[PDB]
């Protein structure tokens, strides 16, 4: 089993690419589970072909606690048998979601979840990591391959490096690596001007590139998956080979978090 | 006005004259009281049946509870292993307030540490804080181990005790071998006895999960015995001279006996007694492991059958005659060893002090509460005697052990008029004593205040109270006694029959209107 | 001098580097501007068992508490509220669960889904069934704990929308523990609280008739009715005490100090912000007032009467020759038995000054004395009474409290309950200074026999000679 | 009349109206009854000190007494040997008091015969009373040995024991090698532990006497250790465990813990435990006897001093902290032994019991009575914790055990108000604690009449009782309890501290008047 943490800047398509990831190593051969880690879940929307509106923190809280929490009932199968697992949280500007993270999360290691036959556990993060509570999918004995997804813009990639620094403590406190960089496009001018560089100086690598295909919005409009909506397009083809590229995956060195002054540099250098 | 020779205390010195002038004219003046006849009014309808149908709708508000959080249940089982530490990482009041509960319990100093998050480590994290309190506590006070838990600030903003702990390790702050044992202790989930469990399931784990591929059931011959969130030093005490007389080989995992009952002779010791981290390495080995109280030992039963492997007994907590003796034949049956005759004469003196007894115990009614394996015991050592529990009140209890409980009084005909309330508080009990009178409670002491309460709408409308439980404020000495095993049966059987007797004696000693009951010989 | 500088030195040869300089700077010698020589109101170290509190023991225990016709909610989970009810000896008299709730524990009682989707929904229920079932309370005040900080819930919007709806007196309070460093940032809070949301409710009302005579009791919170032990005198003297600041003391009182002549502060470190603001907004003039045994006493009450004319100095002159004979043969019959011994203290932050000038009165001296979370001003003010080359310790530790004792030697140490079976079973008597040891009051003529006979039953008692078994 | 479904006994039916109005009726019809206010004037007399002057002048009258008679005494030292039955010869109806006595405090059957002397034996003698007796005993109950003494009737006609006892051996009525030792205990002289005194010093004298030619002292290398007249059966677990703590090998004589608390197991045992007849004959090998109430053991002292030849240590009895210690080293010094660390840590918790009970305990003013080794040690441990004894009154004292305490008050501070009462009754304690009210008593079950007619005076004069000693009739399973040792010392310390506590809290549980100090935590 490769337990593994989809993390990055927001908005910049984690859930998108790990979908349609998933989704690609699904009808592949292999077993995966999509497990959210941000109150308004969507992450496994294309998969499960609907909204799930029944997550782990809505049913705790109607059962009175994860203790009555039967996993039957939050645990769904989807396109390739891609069994999807909600948590959920508060709605915005009230609770606390990061508490709800580490209730699910402890309620999946406790009801046997993941001990069965699938492949991959993907942890999929939302971009503001603000508290230790989103950082769980990175804890001992979690997932232990981080893939930071970012773009060439500019605030993507300091996201990017603000996430290497907050992995770090857990890094040296365990064993979890930094995989790669997986690459998004916002059609700028680097697509390797400032990708391969920052990869370089965080002592990691760009682990392939899927560019701003359209194609992929339109799939998101009609609750699907790329490969599922155009299984003969180049956005699925381009799906295949980051699926590739994941499973042969040996670079997990830990993550060297430059500094701000680089990046800045950076920025001029290319 | 004070005379030297009778020096008067605040009882009774403010029932002077000129103190009651005082307080009648600051009353008068500028408190802007109630008139006396509304609060007699409010007070009549505080212990009708109406009030209690509304204070039994409460959904949100709870008053009076009868539970503390986590933390303190933790910091009790740290207590329990040698040289050890226990480290509340998260604010300091908690555990000023940890330390003055127990002290006030126990009269006894207690010792725990926090590591004194303020504002900037809610905001940016307890890692520091981690490090510097565990060097710091290393250097000062020299333990063997240090036992960590957490207040809810940490839980709330997901402080990771294993990385922090692993981060201080790497960094030089502490020794990689000297064993920091951890346990996420979330204040708003659960109770003291959660805390306790989780606390001793950490332990367990720190010390057995890496290196059970050397271990054989049975090997060391002995019976692990896990007591709990216990507050009676003599059940300890009970249970160690029932398994020496029996013969049998045990190890006493969280025994804090020896700290909490240290002499007064001239220096303090802080460290006394407690389980050795050889015996909680050796414990996978033992025959068996015995939970004295299942009901909140959840995580252990869990860890214990899953990991070391051991078929722990489904066992009621050894209360009363009933459960002892099925204590005692399981464990006859693990270890081999026959009952001995000295345990089967003890077993016979508590059967003659009942059928002593039985006139004055008969049909008296009980409300009681406490924790859930103890009240549960409570509730059976009752249903022996031939008294009516009637209300049986556990805010921490589950709807399992409702069942449970329910199973119990169903099996005696003493049960009938029993119900068991769980999610209740001290608020809904002096409801329920007031609309359904029982005899006595038995409880900690904040049942105190119910009692007044019942005796200020008469004499003959008060309910006294009998303090076997925790914590015990108000009285000296009384957590050195006994509840488990024949020894706390005949110790429990005593309390009660003379408090009946003592009541008895109260209501009769009016001369010449009911001292013709005022028996010499009961 | 120098001896104490190496008792210092030595005992700090224990703590790591970074601690070892941090508490050099909470140690020192006086020498009778604190700042030059001993820092408080600082982060504690680590790990090393600090006595002090935290914002809410000192907003919802201290302040709040003792007000009993309110009702207070500790607002978060159960165990803050468990183990600070009753734990405090702020008397007061009424008819508890009726119209006195100072004994009760009001709580949200936090669960988990409370921290992950907000309490504000369950703070509003929980202000509708107090108020169904304790009908005649005259007010809420709602203490934050810390994960009420922490999720930022909006309890002030709730405190407002329910005082509208049903017409009483909402005081939030945002006492979150991890706030401060100790309980004085507690005091603050609820004080701003005090002033915020209760003090200026009757500012437009010109009902109450007012006499030159009128006075408030500050910072007096009737340990063992220690304020009413104070308030006879002050009202045999032909003063009228309007309030009482907060033991004993109702939301009417409060509302109806700005009224006063003169503001008696007995407590600074706890009620000064609250004092500084009435002077500075309503004009009444206030002032420190200490009534620890007769000699300070006898100053404090010379010195209210000087604010007032010439029937209130009689009065006092008065009541000074009416007490004197009581406090004189206290002293005769206690004072052989106490004289020449030596007091050790570490009490919060206003007692172990005030109660300096009692041991003086029965023959003793204090040769150690220190504060858990008082400020420089507290010390400034200490400085005088202490004597020459004593020992002056903030926010000390367990260690070092216990290796300063075991060096010192005195024969009685007054603090808190959380060493007062550490120094019993090093065989030094200790009496409690928080709670009086369940005696009391101590202030006041009349308080100071019940202290002069605690000390003597407690320093003389047999028992401490008793420790070592005659066989070793 | 009556609901079935609540039953009321004889308290409170009484009070109903159709019952008070009966009372009132015959009492005002036909029972001639003084005026009410007569009978207050009267009672408000005898609680005045002109009344104190008049009742101690008595001479002639005694009322209510606090002793009972030797024979008493003499049957309980016989119950503690093995399989012995103890043989009254006299009247039934003492023996029938005996056993009503001894059942009642310790609800426990009690076994003693008499030999049923009549008017005819009156007149004519007991020596066929004696020689049926004894065969009738002895077939039908088949004791290992009997022991004999005597009721007032026969030991004022002079029966000579010696003689008829040798006359029914010669005659064939019992075995001549079956033991039949035999004590004089004249009811008119001394009290019970005077013939608990005789008893054992006939028992002695009859296995020793003619067996010394062939005794060496220390040469069994024990200590011989008599209890005397002790009610208590755990101060006989106290010394026996204390004993075997230290290593130390003893021979308890007159040891009746066993049959006084034989477990109810479906059967009755007559006999259980006791002294044996081979440790008695024994005994003078020993390297020394202690005496444990030397107070009533002079004649035991004297026959072992004269014949044993032992030097019987000078100790008080082992009450409370400093006589505790003293018995320790004296049998430390006796045996070789040294003082175990247990034994200290036992001591050093109970220094640390006073230390934390001593606020509450200082200056408390006691009144108190019982046998004179125990009211002497009563004092000495009321003195060591800062307590004021107040009356101290012993009817079965005398003037040179008066002048011990006289001593022991002296050389402590708060002995400088106690007065010791000897040959005074509880109607002269009445008198005292009218006059000078003490804060509590501490006596048998009898006292329990003082307190009432307090009570009856106002609740400002209440003395309440605190039952130590013997007999407790109103109260169960008090006898298992300790007076002995640091055990004892924790037990009465526990008792008196809570005694305290719970007056403190019945005095202020007034809603809105005393209430103020109805603290949770004292
Ligand atoms: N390769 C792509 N081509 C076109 N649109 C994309 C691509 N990747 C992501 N998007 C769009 O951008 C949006 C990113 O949202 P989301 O996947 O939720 O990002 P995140 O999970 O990081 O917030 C998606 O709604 C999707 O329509
Ligand atoms: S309020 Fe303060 S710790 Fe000034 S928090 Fe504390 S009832 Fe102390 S030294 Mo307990 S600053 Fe009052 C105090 Fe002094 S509770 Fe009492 S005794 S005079
Ligand atoms: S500083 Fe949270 S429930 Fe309350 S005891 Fe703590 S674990 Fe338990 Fe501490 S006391 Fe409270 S929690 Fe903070 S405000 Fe002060
Ligand atoms: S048969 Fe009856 S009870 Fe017996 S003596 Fe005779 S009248 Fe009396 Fe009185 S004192 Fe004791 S118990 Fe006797 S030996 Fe004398
Ligand atoms: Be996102
Ligand atoms: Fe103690
Ligand atoms: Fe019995
Ligand atoms: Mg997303």
């Amino acid at each position: 089993m490769r337990q593994c943490a989809i993390y990055g800047k927001g908005g910049i398509g984690k859930s998108t690419t790990t979908q349609n990831l998933v989704a690609a190593l699904a009808e592949m051969g292999k077993k995966v589970m999509i497990v959210g880690c941000d109150p308004k879940a969507d992450s496994t929307r294309l998969i499960l072909h609907s909204k799930a509106q029944n997550t782990i923190m809505e049913m705790a809280a109607e059962a009175g606690t994860v203790e009555d929490l039967e996993l039957e009932d939050v645990l769904k199968a989807g396109y390739g048998g891609v069994k999807c697992v909600e948590s959920g949280g508060p709605e915005p500007g009230v609770g606390c979601a990061g508490r709800g993270v580490i209730t699910a999360i402890n309620f999946l290691e406790e009801e046997g979840a993941y001990e069965d036959d699938l492949d991959f556990v993907f942890y999929d993060v939302l971009g503001d990591v603000v508290c230790g509570g989103f950082a769980m999918p990175i804890r001992e004995n979690k997932a232990q391959e981080i893939y930071i997804v970012c773009s060439g813009e500019m605030m993507a990639m300091y996201a990017a490096n603000n996430i290497s620094k907050g992995i770090v403590k857990y890094a040296n406190s365990g064993s979890v690596r930094l995989g790669g960089l997986i690459c998004n496009s916002r059609n700028t001018d680097r697509e390797d001007e400032l990708i391969i560089a920052l990869a370089n100086k965080l002592g990691t690598q760009m682990i392939h590139f899927v560019p701003r295909d359209n194609v992929v919005q339109r799939a998101e409009i009609r609750r699907m998956t790329v490969i599922e909506y155009d299984p003969k397009a180049k956005q699925a083809d381009e799906y295949r080979a980051l699926a590739r590229k994941v499973v042969d995956n040996k670079l997990l060195v830990i993550p060297n978090p430059i500094t701000m002054d680089e990046l800045e540099e950076l920025l001029m250098e290319f | 006005s004070q005379q030297v020779d009778k020096i008067k205390a605040s009882y009774p010195l403010f029932l002077d004259q000129d103190y009651k002038d005082m307080l009648a004219k600051k009353r008068d003046g500028f408190e802007e009281k109630y008139p006396q006849d509304k609060i007699d009014e409010v007070f009549q309808w505080t212990t009708t049946k109406e009030y209690q149908e509304l204070n039994f709708q409460r959904e949100a508000l709870t008053v009076n509870p009868a539970k503390a959080c986590q933390p303190l249940g933790a910091v009790l089982c740290a207590l329990g292993f040698e040289k050890t530490m226990p480290y509340v990482h998260g604010s300091q009041g908690c555990v000023a307030y940890f330390r003055s509960y127990f002290n006030r319990h126990f009269r006894e100093p207690v010792s725990c540490v926090s590591d004194s998050m303020t504002e900037d480590a809610a905001v940016f994290g307890g890692q520091q804080n981690m490090k510097d309190g565990l060097q710091n506590c290393k250097a000062t006070y020299k333990p063997d181990m240090i036992a960590v838990s957490t207040t809810c600030m940490a839980e709330v903003i997901g402080d990771d005790l294993n990385a922090f702990i692993n981060n201080s390790k790497k960094e030089g702050f502490i020794p990689d071998e000297f064993p920091v044992p951890f346990a996420h202790t979330p204040s708003f989930v659960g109770s003291h006895v959660t805390g306790w469990d989780n606390m001793f399931e950490g332990i367990a784990r720190y010390f057995t999960l890496k290196s059970m591929d050397d271990k054989v059931v049975g090997s060391n011959k002995k019976i692990n015995i896990v007591p709990g969130f216990e507050t009676y030093l003599g059940n300890f005490r009970v249970i160690k001279r029932m398994l020496s007389e029996m013969g049998v080989g045990y190890s006493l995992l969280s025994d804090p006996e020896e700290v909490l009952d240290t002499p007064a002779d001239g220096q303090f010791r802080m460290y006394a007694g407690g389980t050795t981290q050889e015996e909680m390495k050796d414990a996978p080995n033992a025959l068996n492991t015995v939970l004295l109280q299942p009901w909140h030992l959840e995580k252990t039963k869990k860890f214990v059958e899953g990991t070391w492997k051991h078929e722990v007994p489904k066992l009621n907590i050894p209360m009363g005659l009933d459960w002892t003796d099925e204590f005692l034949m399981k464990v006859s049956e693990i270890s081999g060893q026959p009952i001995p005759a000295s345990l089967t004469k003890e077993r016979g003196r508590l059967v003659d002090m009942m059928t002593d007894s039985h006139t004055w115990l008969h049909g008296k009614r009980f409300a009681l509460w406490g924790d859930p394996d103890f009240v549960m015991g409570l509730v059976k050592f009752l249903l022996e005697l031939g008294c009516e529990p009637v209300h049986i009140l556990c805010h921490n209890g589950n709807k399992r052990w409702k069942k449970a409980v329910d199973a119990i009084l169903a099996a005696s005909p003493y049960g009938k008029n029993a119900t068991v309330y769980i999610g209740k508080d001290l608020w809904h009990l002096r409801s329920l004593v007031f609309t359904d009178k029982p005899d006595f409670m038995i409880g900690n002491s904040y049942g105190k205040f119910i009692q007044r309460d019942t005796l200020h709408k008469g004499k003959e409308f008060e309910v006294p109270l009998i303090r076997i439980g925790f914590p015990i404020f108000d009285r000296h000495h009384l957590h050195r006694s006994t509840t488990l095993g024949y020894e706390g049966a005949m110790q429990i059987l005593t309390t009660l029959v003379n408090s009946i007797l003592e009541r008895l004696d109260e209501e009769t000693r009016g001369m010449q209107a009911t001292d013709y009951n005022h028996d010499l010989v009961r | 001098r120098e001896e104490v500088e190496s008792l210092i030195q030595e005992v700090l040869e224990v703590y790591p580097e970074k601690a070892r300089k941090d508490r050099n700077k909470h140690l020192a010698v006086n020498d009778p501007q604190s700042k030059k020589c001993i820092i408080s109101n600082k982060k504690s170290q680590p790990g090393l068992m600090t006595i002090r509190g935290c914002a809410y023991a000192g907003s919802k225990g201290v302040v709040w508490g003792p007000i009993k016709d309110m009702i207070h909610i500790s607002h978060g989970p159960v165990g803050c509220g468990q183990y600070s009810r009753a734990g405090r000896r702020n008397y007061y008299i009424g008819t508890t669960g009726v119209n006195a709730f100072v004994t009760m524990n009001f709580t949200s009682d936090f669960q988990e889904k409370d921290i992950v989707f907000g309490g504000d929904k369950k703070l509003a229920k929980l202000i509708d069934e107090v108020e169904t079932l304790f009908p005649l309370n005259k007010g809420i005040s709602v203490q934050s704990e810390c994960p009420i900080g922490l999720i930022g819930d909006d309890i002030e919007s709730v405190s407002k929308v329910k005082g509208a709806e049903l017409s009483k007196t909402i005081v939030p309070v945002r006492c979150e523990g991890f706030r401060g460093v100790s309980q004085s940032l507690g005091h603050h809070i609820a004080n701003d609280a005090v002033r915020d949301w209760v003090l200026g409710k009757r500012d437009e009302d010109t009902t109450f008739a007012s006499t030159p005579y009128d006075v408030a009791i500050i910072g007096d919170y009737n340990i063992g009715g220690d304020a009413w032990s104070s308030r006879i005198l002050l009202e045999e003297m032909g003063l009228r005490c309007v309030a009482q600041w907060s033991g004993d003391g109702s939301i009417s009182e409060i509302e109806l100090t700005p009224k006063v002549k003169l503001n008696l502060v007995h407590c600074y470190r706890s009620m000064n912000y609250i004092s500084r603001h009435m002077e500075e907004k309503y004009g009444i003039p206030w002032m420190e007032y200490n009534f620890f045994g007769p000699t300070k006493t006898i100053e404090s009450l010379r010195a209210i009467a000087a604010k007032f004319d010439e029937s209130i100095q009689k009065k006092c002159e008065e009541v000074i020759a009416k007490y004197k004979p009581e406090w004189e043969a206290v002293v005769a019959k206690y004072r052989p038995r106490l004289e020449g011994k030596r007091v050790m203290l570490y009490i919060g932050g206003l007692r172990p000054r005030h109660v300096i000038g009692a041991y003086e009165d029965l023959g003793m001296e204090v040769v150690g004395t220190g504060y858990e979370f008082a400020h420089n001003d507290d010390y400034d003010r200490t400085m005088k009474e202490m004597g020459d080359s004593t020992l002056l310790y903030d926010d000390v530790t367990g260690y070092e409290f216990e290796e300063f004792v075991k060096r010192i030697k005195p024969d009685l140490i007054g603090s808190g309950i959380k060493e007062k079976f550490i120094f019993q079973k090093m065989g030094i008597p200790f009496r409690e200074m928080h709670s009086w040891d369940y005696s009391g009051p101590y202030h006041g003529f009349d308080g100071f026999a019940i202290f002069a006979r605690d000390m003597d039953m407690t320093l003389n008692n047999p028992c401490w000679k008793k420790l070592q078994a005659p066989w070793e």
